[PDB]
This record gives structure tokens, C-alpha cells and sequence, in this order.
């Protein structure tokens, strides 16, 4: 997208995403990210919304493919099992470039670099879904190491009802549940965060109230489904 | 269970 | 997908629908139609199934762009319409090619003839879509008149509930009302199309009947919105 | 206006 200015590759990418056309979205604001200025918090949601929504389509599908590998167990349905994760596996590995080069080591605010590392977690934790014991466990590790320093970042530096705060500690629990293999430190992180949330939600306006208590109720969601 | 949408905005 | 044989592209195409992938969905069966050979009816379902999911979301994609275009009338959300547009006129182009080479001609059966004509009329429509002017006439006239040899040959060789003859129906229908501005025309067939499957449902089993009738319940809705 | 909508099977 080198020959587009950045603010039009912004624009398209906000219209992408009115057309759901994600895969585009994604390409724009990759493109965006290329010219090589830090992100606005508008522009670091077009980036996760972007890349969120063709990794989410991509899971469901190897979802679909793996279950019906498994019910299996010719070579079709793992080969096109294989294309799919292959394919997951490249989208994942964009968006850690992007991250490491350069924007994680640009920012600055806890802002944005608890969102950024939020973000490395995440797609870590995407390839963890798939790998299969070689690296497993090191994919693992980086996703948990991405989620801890953001954690600790985002503990001293931000305070107990924000939004990325809460959305953090949310995926990280489901990181722990479904990945690590790590139900109780799952059930005590989701606990632990809605409890310090309610606890400060008294500081809030009315529309900080409601973005708060909306991931909440997503801790609780899950809280629920675990106990 | 749910990780964050994250799919609108 | 010269490299992969016929039934495994055919397996892939029902793996990926299932995935709700319709994009690789059409390219596996773009694959089994270039092998060369005739197409089954289960097949025809197959390749008909994924290029309509894949020029549907571009089509959804283009009438939301196009919105915002009119309304704003820099020059972004024009040359992103275009882009899609482009995309779109691709696909269309696509099917096109293949049932020009060489579906149509090798289709005897009234079945598969009627079907790839029905396709036909279907993919020069949603070219006219989006034609403005230069040879929006003549690509609506290449729509009407693959309707039209598709419409002549369901009534000799099809019985009125038959469903491609009813989906034909209702689609050159949609054609008349919203392509060619002949509002008349197109409720005169919708009643006449409904009213002669009516009188023939005696003739169907339990399970022909509710295919049937479900396309009827189509051709009704449309004519309650335009009546 | 619907067409077919033809996106399942
Ligand atoms: C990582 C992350 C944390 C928080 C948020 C956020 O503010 N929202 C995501 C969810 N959401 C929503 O409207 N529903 C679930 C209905 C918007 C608010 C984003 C990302
Ligand atoms: C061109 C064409 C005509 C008829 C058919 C057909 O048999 N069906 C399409 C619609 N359908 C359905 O289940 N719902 C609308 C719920 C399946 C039957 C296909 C294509
Ligand atoms: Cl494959
Ligand atoms: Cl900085
Ligand atoms: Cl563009
Ligand atoms: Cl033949
Ligand atoms: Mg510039
Ligand atoms: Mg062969």
C-alpha cells in the first residue's frame, strides 16, 4: 500500500469495516502501520478490529475442519485442514511483525503499549490453538510472557475499570482456562478483576460506567460457565 | 468461553 | 487446480461450504469444471452455492459503498467502490467464462441446460447491477435473453412446480422489476408462475411438495411487496 | 425484492 497516503489507506479502512469487508481493512491498515508513525487509539481499534475479524473467520473454519478430521480418525479433509491453518498461521505471523517491527517498541503510553501487547498475547494464544507439541510450548510461553508484561503494566499504570485493563485480564483469563491448562488461575484472575472493577466503579461517568460494566459482565459470563 | 468480541469498531 | 483430481476438488468444495468458505468453496469447483467433464446435479449445486455466496457479499459490500458515495455527492470512498466493483465484475466475468466454456454447450438435459442458463441471466443481472449507461444495455439485453432461452425451454421440458423452473421464474421476475423497469411484467409472471404450480402441486409427493412450496412462498413475498 | 437466495447447499 506504499503508493496510498496514509490518511486515505485510514479512511478505506474505516469504510472496509462498513462493508465488513475485513480482509481489506486488514491490508489498509497494514499498509497504514508501513508508513511508519506511531497509532492513534482510533487507529490502534481499526488495526484490532481489522485483523480480529479475518483471524476469527479463519478459526471457525479450522474449527469446523479439525472436528470433522477428528469424527474421520482419503487425505482431503487434513490437507485442506492443513491449508487453512497454514493460512491462519501466515495472518498470525503479520500481525507479530507489525507488532515487533516497530510498533510495540515505539510505544510509549500505557495506552498503547498494554494494547499492543494485549494484541501479542492474543496471537500467540491464536497459534498456540493450532501447534501440536514441537513448539507448543514455546508458542505458549510468548503468548503468557505478552500477556504478563502488559498485566503488570497495566496494574501500576491504569486504573481497575478500564476498558483494555479489563479486556486484558478477560483474555488472559481464557488463556489460562484454555491453553495453559490452568482453570483456577483463571476463575481467581476473572475474580479478582471484577471485584477490583466493581469496586471503583463509584469514579465513573455514565459512559465510562457503561463501557465498564459491559466487559464485566463478560468476566462474569465466563465466571459462570467455569463454576 | 468468551475472549473480548473485538470485532466492531 | 490442475494438480488435484476431480473428486478430491468436488470433497473440497463441500468441506469448504461447510466451513462457510466460500471463496476457496468456488475456487475448487472453478478446478472441477475446468477438468472438462460434465457436471452432476449435486455438482451444479456446488458451483452455483459458492460463486452466489462470494458475489453476494461483494454485491452487499458494493450497495453500502455506493450508499455513502451518493450521499457525499476527497475522492476515497469512490475509488474504493470502484475497487470492489472491479472485484465484483471479475467474478461475474468468472462464472460467465466458465459456462461459456464450456458448460452450456455440452448441457443436453433440460435439467443442467436450464440451470447454467438460469445462472447465465443471473450473473449479466448483477452486472447490470452495477453498469452505468455505456453497455448497461447491452449486458441487460445478454440477461434477458439468457432468461428468456432458459424460460422457453422449462415450459416445454419442466412441469410448472419443478423448482429450477420456479427459481428461474422468480429471478427473471426480480430482473423485470428492478433491471429492466418493467414492474408489470414482472408481477404478471410471479402470479402466473405461482397460480400454474399451484394446480400441479397434486401431482408431488410430501418431500416434492415442500420443495416446491417454499419457492411459491418466495414468489408470494415478492408480490406482496409489490402489489 | 428476493431473488434466490441460493446460498446453502
Ligand atoms: C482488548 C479490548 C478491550 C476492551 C475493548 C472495548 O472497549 N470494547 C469491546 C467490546 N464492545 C462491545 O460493544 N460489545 C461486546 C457489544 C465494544 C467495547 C476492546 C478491546
Ligand atoms: C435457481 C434455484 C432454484 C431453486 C433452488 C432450490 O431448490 N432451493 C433454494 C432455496 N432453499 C432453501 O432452503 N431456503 C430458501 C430456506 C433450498 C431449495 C435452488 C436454485
Ligand atoms: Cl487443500
Ligand atoms: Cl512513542
Ligand atoms: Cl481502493
Ligand atoms: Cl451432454
Ligand atoms: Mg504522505
Ligand atoms: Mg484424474
Amino acid at each position: 500500500m506504499g503508493s496510498m497516503e496514509r490518511a486515505s489507506l485510514i479512511q478505506k479502512a474505516k469504510l472496509a469495516e462498513q462493508a465488513e469487508r475485513y480482509e481489506d481493512m486488514a491490508a489498509f491498515m497494514k499498509g497504514a502501520v508501513e508508513k511508519g508513525e506511531e497509532l492513534s487509539c482510533e487507529e490502534r481499534n481499526l488495526l484490532s478490529v481489522a485483523y480480529k475479524n479475518v483471524v476469527g473467520g479463519q478459526r471457525a473454519a479450522w474449527r469446523v475442519l479439525s472436528s470433522i478430521e477428528q469424527k474421520s480418525n482419503g487425505p482431503e479433509v487434513r490437507e485442506y485442514r492443513e491449508k487453512v491453518e497454514t493460512e491462519l498461521q501466515g495472518v498470525c505471523d503479520t500481525v507479530l511483525g507489525l507488532l515487533d517491527s516497530h510498533l510495540i517498541k515505539e510505544a510509549g503510553d500505557a495506552e498503547s503499549r498494554v494494547f499492543y501487547l494485549k494484541m501479542k498475547g492474543d496471537y500467540y494464544r491464536y497459534l498456540a490453538e493450532v501447534a501440536t507439541g514441537d513448539d507448543k510450548k514455546r508458542i505458549i510461553d510468548s503468548a503468557r510472557s505478552a500477556y504478563q508484561e502488559a498485566m503488570d503494566i497495566s496494574k501500576k499504570e491504569m486504573p481497575p475499570t478500564n476498558p483494555i485493563r479489563l479486556g486484558l485480564a478477560l483474555n488472559f483469563s481464557v488463556f489460562h482456562y484454555e491453553i495453559a491448562n490452568s482453570p483456577e488461575e483463571a476463575i481467581s484472575l476473572a475474580k479478582t478483576t471484577f471485584d477490583e472493577a466493581m469496586a471503583d466503579l463509584h469514579t465513573l461517568s455514565e459512559d465510562s460506567y457503561k463501557d465498564s460494566t459491559l466487559i464485566m459482565q463478560l468476566l462474569r459470563d465466563n465466571l459462570t460457565l467455569w463454576t | 468461553a468468551g475472549s473480548i468480541p473485538g470485532r466492531r469498531s
